[PDB]
């Protein structure tokens, strides 16, 4: 229930209003004058088991939309010249758990005449190790045409280990990266680092660096242009954690049509009314009920290929 | 005598069960003895012989190809009279003429039932080795699927070895609790020492109480520990006033009978007539965890025999099983 909504005064606010009526679970009628709660924040709700609880439910609202459109043809998915010939990782693809710092100063009340003293807050987060894409695939077509490189990892077995189907896995796949390359009319291996993801973006500078920078600068004579708008997770958690055994998931590269996706114009971060670039829907083309793999199988534009990635304790 | 012909008897008298035997002596016995003509084969004068013949007579004695549960305080008593004849036979030319005289008329779990329990216990059944119930009755130890593939078997005249069944549950720790051995053993284990021995059949079996205790504490034990392998944890305790949240669907069929009932998950304990009040345990329960917290059980005078010492533990699974 943003302000683009139709009818507002008939549809309400379900997500937001889910937001504050989970908060106060503490409290509804408010006899203790207990403050908002972890869910009634951005910075802090991702906090609480409920908060993926409410938006599981939020996620299949739109899944039964999403659903009802019919399964996509063959005629539909081709990109006719361009047929990615092989999927492969020059990595290793490893997670483990490294160590940041980030400072408690703000926090603590100093006033005046009193001097500043330098804390710290030492966590615990998440981490893997660059590894790099190497598509191979032919352009039998006459020239040189635009291509949209989309990249999705999938779930294999079932947590029961039934492996579900591209159906039942679909929907449970998150992406990767998604990219627009040039490709030249025949044979060409085109690579990809864990670094230039789309979805990702690097941790911040710190606060003093940033102040030492701003400072450094107008003492004698400031380029971040890298930290401007920033959509993106962070790089950290590019991969999931899996297990210590390791995993099999299903890598996904689905190649499509970039004069077409591109057919009409950052624009990662539409942040000032940047038209958001790609036109295919989103999600695609893992988006809609896939009944058949048959089908997803017999088209030259995509491949699936198995990776594996290990957790170092 | 001899073992390998006490033994021969037993293996003749164990086949093709449910069906009147083909084995010719076994039926000349079958309709010639009278086990109430030369009361002296008998070390009771034949008081139990007299007291089987006067329910097959009054035929108030179950039927026969019809099921049978150990749990059944008649199918129970009538299997059990089959026991104290087997038992009090001086010599074999008493035991088989019975069984065989009987196993043609009483119904077959009492039978099977009677006959194992008599070999294990009776003075009589040194040599032998049992068969395996599992060979022996398929029913109670075989899937239905694999039964009814047999039941085609045998229709067409085609044999042939079929491959038993067992990613959603928790019947992933099932290969230990559908596994023929641990069935056998469970049920041996209570033939050994079971919860109907009076020591007038003959002796007394030692600290069937702690045994008690113990065999199922090691079930219990080695069940956890399993569930431990599977990424499960350690199994809920059991409550009368809760919901049985884990029920399953046996797949498993009787041979006279039908199906095993299945129960569905998170039912609510039904008061089953015939048996007891869900109640009637809920106090059972109490009387037990003050026996125990007191230091003291109770008898029946209102003598109160103490049980803080060694021998409490078996006193205790007296009165609990
Ligand atoms: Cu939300
Ligand atoms: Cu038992």
């Amino acid at each position: 229930s943003s302000k683009y909504s139709s009818n507002v005064q008939y549809y309400g606010s379900l997500h937001n209003t889910a937001h504050v009526m989970l908060g106060r679970q503490g409290d509804p009628h408010g006899k203790f004058n207990l403050p908002p709660g972890v869910m009634e924040h951005f910075e802090t709700a991702t906090r609480d088991p409920s908060f993926f609880r409410l938006h599981k439910y939020m996620d299949n609202i739109f899944k039964k939309h999403t659903d009802s459109f019919p399964p996509y043809t063959h005629d539909n998915l081709e990109f006719s010249g361009m047929v990615v010939n092989g999927v492969a990782i020059d990595g290793e693809l490893i997670t483990f758990f490294d160590e940041f710092q980030y400072s408690l100063i703000n926090a603590v009340d100093s006033g005046e005449n009193i001097e500043d003293v330098e804390i710290n807050a030492r966590v615990h987060r998440l981490n893997h190790n660059e590894f790099t894409y190497k598509i191979t695939m032919s352009n039998n077509n006459d020239g040189e045409r635009l291509a949209t490189f989309r990249i999705f990892l999938c779930p294999i077995e079932d947590n029961n280990g039934i492996t579900l189907t591209l159906d039942e896995a679909r929907w449970f796949c998150i992406e990767l990266d998604k990219f627009f390359q040039k490709v030249p009319s025949g044979p060409e291996t085109i690579e990809r680092s864990s670094k230039d993801s789309s979805v990702t973006v690097p941790d911040m500078p710190s606060f003093q660096s940033l102040k030492e920078q701003a400072d450094n600068a107008v003492n004698g004579g400031l380029d971040l242009s890298a930290y401007e708008r920033s959509c993106g997770i962070p790089d950290r958690m590019l991969l999931p954690k899996s297990k210590p055994e390791g995993m099999e998931f299903n890598l996904y590269v689905a190649v499509t049509d970039g004069d077409k996706d591109t057919e009409g114009h950052h624009a990662q971060c539409g942040v000032h009314g940047e038209a958001y670039p790609d036109n295919r829907p989103l999600g695609y083309p893992l988006e809609r009920r896939i009944p058949d793999e048959r089908v997803i199988d017999g088209v030259s534009n995509i491949k699936h290929v198995v990776v594996k990635i290990v957790h170092h304790l | 005598t001899g073992n390998a012909q006490k033994q021969q008897d037993i293996n003749h008298l164990l086949d093709k069960i449910y069906e009147p035997t083909k084995y010719p002596d076994l039926k000349d016995i079958a309709e010639n003895f009278n086990p109430l003509g030369d009361t002296s084969i008998y070390n009771d004068h034949g008081a139990a012989v007299e007291t089987l013949m006067k329910e097959l007579n009054d035929h108030r004695l179950l039927e026969q190809r019809h099921w049978y549960s150990l749990f059944n305080t008649r199918q129970r008593k009538e299997a059990l009279m089959l026991f104290a004849v087997l038992n009090q036979c001086k010599e074999w030319y008493c035991f088989r003429s019975n069984a065989a005289y009987f196993r043609e008329r009483m119904n077959e779990g009492e039978f099977v039932y009677a006959l194992y329990v008599s070999v294990i216990h009776s003075k009589l059944g040194d040599g032998i080795v049992l068969p395996p119930l599992y060979q022996i009755t398929p029913h109670m130890f075989t899937n239905s699927e694999v039964i009814d593939k047999a039941y085609s078997a045998k229709m067409t005249q085609k044999p042939g070895t079929f491959n038993v069944s067992f990613k959603n549950r928790e019947q992933r720790v099932a290969y230990f609790g559908e596994d023929i051995g641990m069935n056998i053993h469970h049920v041996t284990w209570h033939m050994d020492f079971p919860f109907w021995w009076e020591d007038s059949y003959g002796y007394h079996l030692d600290r069937k109480g702690e045994l008690f205790f113990w065999v199922h504490h090691q079930l219990t034990a080695r069940f956890d520990f399993e569930r431990l392998s599977n990424w499960l944890d350690p199994v809920d305790e059991l409550h009368w006033d809760r919901i049985i949240r884990e029920g399953f669907a046996p797949l498993t069929s009787y041979k006279y009978g039908g199906e095993f009932p299945v129960r569905p998950d998170n039912i609510h304990f039904e008061d089953v007539d015939g048996v007891a009040h869900v109640h009637d345990l809920e106090i059972t329960e109490s009387r037990i965890h003050e026996a125990i917290d007191h230091g003291y059980i109770t008898d029946s005078d209102g003598h109160t025999i103490d049980i803080r010492q060694p021998k409490g533990i078996e006193l205790l699974g007296d009165i609990i099983e």
